[PDB]
């Protein structure tokens, strides 16, 4: 079990060695936060 | 005749409906139409 768990954690780590990239930042024009520089998930509102 | 709601808009666009005084009308559908178009994006002009 210690082999299979740790080899999953290596598969957890190396799957996750990416570079965080800023997409685009719009102002929240609506009233929900009223002007906060929201992450603009443009084409995918199902993740916003 | 239960609840009296104050609604705080600082400044707003109004639109007004001139009625005959000889005609009875419940003014709820004039304002439920106003409520039916409020989203967090915007507010339609207030039906006085």
């Amino acid at each position: 079990l210690r082999s299979n768990v740790l080899l999953m954690l290596l598969q957890f780590t190396l799957s996750n060695l990416k570079i965080n990239k800023s997409s685009t930042f719009t102002s929240d024009v609506t009233t929900i936060t009223s002007g906060r520089m929201i992450r603009a998930f443009e084409g995918r509102p199902e993740l916003l | 005749g239960r609840t009296r709601v104050l609604v705080e808009l600082g400044h707003y666009v109004y639109t007004l409906h001139y009625y005959d005084p000889q005609i009875s009308l419940d003014e709820a559908p004039i304002l439920e139409e106003w409520l039916s178009k409020i989203n967090p994006a915007g507010i339609p002009p207030v039906p006085f």
